[PDB]
């Protein structure tokens, strides 16, 4: 599973 | 406390300042102290699309396929001043093996409206399984016969009518399905006016006391933006004050992380001021 949490 | 006119002046000040973005960044992403256990049980782990986007135990949707599990949350937005609740079920884009559970939710509660805020694939990755058939084709999910009776589109979304047939009983249920395709993950709608148009379409399709099923890929980022905007609009028409950080907190208390990025939040705040000023 990839993580959905990002930065921006 | 205070009024619509007043909240909007307050919101503008905070955008100009900008303290609204600071307070948003400081807001918790998960409600302090709310258990997240069922979603991490061994038999449930691979029913989540993202390891970090999980439902709270207290608000997770219970399957009347019965004592099963789905990555989905009840999300109710109360507007007490108008004696009003807008019910939602907020969920992830289903997986190939969770499709049957997704239709079970729609069937158990006879939801008539589904809002999907993602393309199926995006930037090399699969964001959602296609759980409906491309006409003429037809598909079966967990004892449900799904057919797409109708397809039409605008530049920003596709409107579909679907027929769900229980294969045991032969009972039929019709669902409207809206897929917004011009809104990249972790971003804002490609076009703000299409967005506002769309949100109004959603409100006009809403059935009272029936939850609207709303999902994107993870079911928190773009869905959160949509729930905030529909809430704001119900308030504006009733001359009630709007406090977007209270709206986001109340969502996050029912499903973690709703409205993912500061850009998404800044966007929905500007849309709220926009709708207000143009209706003044």
């Amino acid at each position: 599973m990839t993580g959905y949490v990002v930065t921006r | 406390a205070d009024t619509l006119e007043g909240s909007m002046a307050q919101l503008k000040k905070g955008l100009e300042s900008g303290t609204v973005l600071i307070q948003f960044e400081q807001l918790y992403r998960k409600k302090p102290g709310l258990a997240i256990t069922f979603a991490k049980l061994p038999q449930n782990l691979d029913k989540n699309r993202y390891k970090d986007v999980l439902p709270y135990d207290t608000t997770r949707v219970l399957l009347q396929g019965n004592e099963d599990y789905i990555n989905a949350s009840y999300v109710n937005m109360e507007i007490p001043a108008a004696n009003l609740v807008n019910k939602y079920i907020a969920t992830q884009g289903p997986l190939p093996h969770t499709c049957a559970q997704f239709w079970q939710v729609v069937w158990d509660q006879k939801l008539s409206l589904i809002v999907m805020l993602t393309t199926l694939t995006e930037r090399g990755r699969t964001k959602c399984h296609q759980y409906w058939p491309d006409p003429p084709d037809v598909m079966n999910h967990g004892g449900f016969h799904i057919q797409c009776q109708s397809e039409d589109c605008t530049i920003a979304y596709v409107s579909r009518e679907m027929l769900v047939t229980n294969t045991q009983t032969g009972e039929e249920h019709t669902v409207t399905h809206l897929q917004y395709v011009a809104w990249p993950a972790h971003g804002v709608p490609d076009d703000s006016s299409d967005f506002l148009e769309f949100v109004n379409y959603v409100r006009s399709l809403r059935v009272d006391s029936e939850p609207v099923l709303v999902h994107s890929s993870a079911g928190i980022g773009r869905t959160g933006v949509l729930v905030t905007m529909e809430t704001a609009m119900c308030l504006t028409e009733r001359n009630l004050p709007i406090y977007p950080l209270d709206i986001v907190r109340k969502m996050r208390d029912q499903r973690a992380m709703m409205v993912q990025t500061s850009s998404q939040y800044k966007f929905v705040c500007e849309a709220i001021l926009r709708v207000y000023e143009e209706g003044l």
